[PDB]
């Protein structure tokens, strides 16, 4: 199994290579060769979630058979039977293994320093570039260094 | 009565 | 399932009557 | 099953190439060689959801067969027994394993910028070029950056 | 299975080949060449419905045996029973698997602009050219763009 | 079974095809060649419905068996069952697999404009020359157009 | 099956191409060579229904056997059992396949217009070189236009 | 079962050149060479219709057995128990397959115009010469036109 892991990390790897290609596609006639610096993290798990749901609907049932006494005299006895037939849902879903946790990249840009519109306008770019998903956790920072 | 339902208990 | 059986069965009976 | 992950990095990869191939074919005559760039993320998920549901209706009840005592004497007694059949309906659904869950697409448009007007017209060609669904949380990004 | 999921794709990308073509087929004539781009998305679901439905007729009963007893005294007693017999419809659908759930066309047309009369029949005319179904949720986009 | 949605995809551009040449033979006469450009969307269903129904006839029962007692006394018992026979129809219908569901066309007129007589004209010959079917949801449209 | 569905085509071309060639063998004489188009669409049901009917006559019993207690006292009891034999039918009933649902025919005279009178008798002349069946909604337009 | 299908069509399009050959052999000696043209539509079901009757007859029963209990005190009680012999026809019926459902026959008469008793008189010979029967549902048009 721990070829398999190794295989895992492969795989990994593989998406930052495929994501940090994209992100050099992108970026390279914006700012130039040599201009930025980019990296990502992406993070995968590897769980074997297998779930079996079985949902019913009680707001809408339908009665099937049916009896009901109801005598009076004083004395009033009221006694009734009911079975019913509901709306029955049964659904088996088995994730895929390997899937996107959380995503990090990060990009450093030369200065000569970059102003905050075109910082943000880089950001959105890349918002799409990647895939950026907030809900998931994911971290885009945009930064505006000194390259030496 | 029908004790079709899977869970008939009613019975009678 | 077992509503389409049914159904199969019905349609032979119509054959057979 | 790895393979079949890596396989699937692959159906991702393709779908994104495609996109990104009928992205050009579109600009490229409108914008022109050299003048925008463009990114496309695809994320698909390969569950295996298999529902089968059993459906009933309770307003639509036919009566089978029917018991109905009712004497008098004062003294009142209703007895009552009642059988039904029932309108039902039972579908068995197998969902496809790879589905575009979330598709994201950014498009950077080389200034000399471009006017408000332009930008919502490349946007609505991108709409149905692509196939632009936000109900699926789909995103897409138009906007007039500085190529260096 | 993803050799399957492959073909599928194939299947979508001929569908928007053939819609593309149909669609030169209509506008090389009226608009001339390369007065005009258009491109087309189709999302084909590949689900597995198959489906029982089991309907009866609740207001069309027809009694097959029937007792009743009536006897007064005062005392009023009155027993029945009774059995029916119902109109009975049994229906196996199992739906195609391949099925064009959403459609999305964006025609752009080279100015010199267009006045909105002629936009709009270019639009008549893509509805039928194209087999335009607003209620499956299909999208047709025309616009006048500058091309450069 | 994706080879047989390809040959759906084939049946269903044959019909166009089809329809298409139809049009022709129809338009060119009347109208002459290049006057005029027409498309044709056809969307077949390919379902497998297979219903079986079993109706009966509630107005119109034979007693085969009957009891009645009928005593008195005051005291007045009346007793009574019945049997009945009932006319029984059953039928199992097994639909064709690939039906024309809704068919689309639209033709464009060369200008030089077309009058509102002669335009309906054309409209009431293409009704009958492709088998226009408003119940079914299918549209025709006939517009004049400017041909550049 | 598909080879079923695609001769299932071939034969209701062979009908539409049957009913061009009566209507040229009417017309051609009539109004002469070139003075005329027509078209014909016809529509062909396939399915598979097979029907058995089992029907009483509910007027016309004949007793078999027949008991009739009736004693006196007052008291007055009149019992009483019959049994009948009744007019029982049995038919099955097995339709064929393909039928013809409806037919469009629309033939287009070439103006020198024809006068109204001779337009309802080439009318008259195509029911009964058609088989013009009005309550199983075909259609029949005869309109005369210009041709080019 | 299609094979069966386009030789019911052959027999169907024998039936209408045989009865265009009669009309001919009519027509021919009393109109003459190109005075007239005539078509024929015939219409045949090919149902395989199977009917199975039980009929009796209520109103001569033939007792079998009797029992006949009449006591008298007052008290009067009369019993009486009787079986019945009816008589019983069960008749089996199977239908020929194709039969002539509706036929629709049309002639043109040219003019040098036709008085209205030729014209009677020419429908008269054709009642006979084709075998009109009205309560089918046949049609008999006889027109006088102007061929060209």
């Amino acid at each position: 199994a721990s070829a398999a892991r190794r295989k895992e990390q492969e795989l990994e790897r593989s998406q930052e290579q495929a994501l940090r290609e994209k992100i050099d596609s992108v970026l390279l006639p914006i700012l130039g060769y040599g201009n930025y610096t980019a990296q990502v993290d992406i993070q995968m798990d590897f769980s074997a979630v297998e779930q079996t749901r079985k949902r019913f609907d009680p707001n809408t049932p339908a009665t099937r058979s049916e009896y009901a006494l109801e005598d009076y005299n004083g004395s009033v006895r009221k006694e009734s039977t009911r079975n019913f037939e509901l709306d029955t849902t049964i659904s088996h879903e088995r994730k895929q293994t390997g899937t996107v946790a959380r995503q990090t990249v990060s990009v450093a840009i030369k200065d000569r320093p970059m102003s905050e519109s075109e910082i943000n306008a880089i950001r959105q770019v890349l918002i799409g570039t990647v895939g950026f998903d907030q809900g998931r956790g994911d971290l885009l920072n945009v930064l505006s260094v000194k390259f030496a | 009565g029908l004790s079709r339902t899977d869970g008939r208990h009613i019975p009678a | 399932v077992d509503g389409i059986q049914a159904e199969m069965r019905a349609m032979m009976v119509e054959a057979t009557n």
